[PDB]
């Protein structure tokens, strides 16, 4: 089923323990091999979507590095075209690492890469360790989309994901246009 | 009580002790004069928060 016209690589990069494993578990085409995060550094999700008649395949790579993965974790961003910075609104420590995460992303990955920023587990209203106002202000200063997500607050991550892909498409879509025979006997006029 | 310029003058003002049986300072939230802000857990254990509420 090789009907998709384009294939966009996007990294679900984020801090350890953030619940990103549960984040991408909702929106999935979950089949085939799983639990490959510890095998090398990554686990894979995919989806085909329709964007004005141009089918687009996505590749969510969920990079993770605990203590030993130093070089290959950076090398996995050789040609990444999207990023999905995952943080959690439960502790300031997770949000503090976003600056370093973006610095590494911009340094290594493709120049002018689309970056979104998702706040997992917003249902918990007891330990809101960072305000949405400050998060939005941080989002302003880099031209990068922002959203917060929860199990009960569904469809937000899905619409943000689709809008991220259609935003990337406008950047890396070169315009493509959809580009009476003589029937009868013949006589040779060659000399 | 007279007070000349630039001279402290100690002042006495007795008070009746507040009885704890009818004021329940242990469990009384601090007022917020501008409500309607996102609740951020500052983080204080039970002992420290009771001490703070009592003092305030």
């Amino acid at each position: 089923g090789y009907d998709y016209d384009y294939l966009f690589k996007i990294v679900l990069i984020g801090d350890s323990g953030v619940g990103k494993s549960n984040l991408l578990s909702r929106f999935t085409t979950d089949e085939f091999n799983i639990e490959s995060k510890s095998t090398i550094g990554v686990e894979f999700a995919t989806r085909t979507i329709e964007v004005e008649n141009k089918k687009i395949k996505a590749q969510i790579w969920d990079t993770a590095g605990q203590e030993r993965y130093r070089a290959i974790t950076s090398a996995y961003y050789r040609g990444a075209v999207g990023a999905l910075i995952v943080y959690d609104i439960s502790k300031s420590s997770s949000y503090e690492n976003c600056n370093h995460w973006l610095t590494e992303l911009r340094e290594n990955a493709d120049d002018n890469v689309a970056v979104g920023l998702i706040g997992n587990k917003s249902d918990l209203a007891h330990l809101r360790a960072v305000p949405t106002d400050e998060a939005k202000n941080f989002a302003m200063e880099n031209q990068m989309l922002f959203t917060e997500t929860s199990a009960l607050n569904s469809d937000n991550v899905d619409k943000a994901f689709r809008e991220l892909i259609v935003a990337i498409f406008q950047m890396v879509s070169k315009h493509q246009v959809d580009l009476g025979a003589p029937k009868g006997p013949t006589i040779s006029l060659t000399p | 009580y007279h007070v000349e310029a630039s001279h402290t003058s100690r002042i006495i003002v007795p008070i009746k002790k507040i009885d704890y049986k009818k004021y329940n300072f242990e469990n009384t939230p601090i007022p917020r004069i501008y409500p309607g802000r996102q609740f951020i857990q500052s983080g204080l254990n039970e002992e420290q928060t009771i001490e703070m509420r009592q003092k305030f």
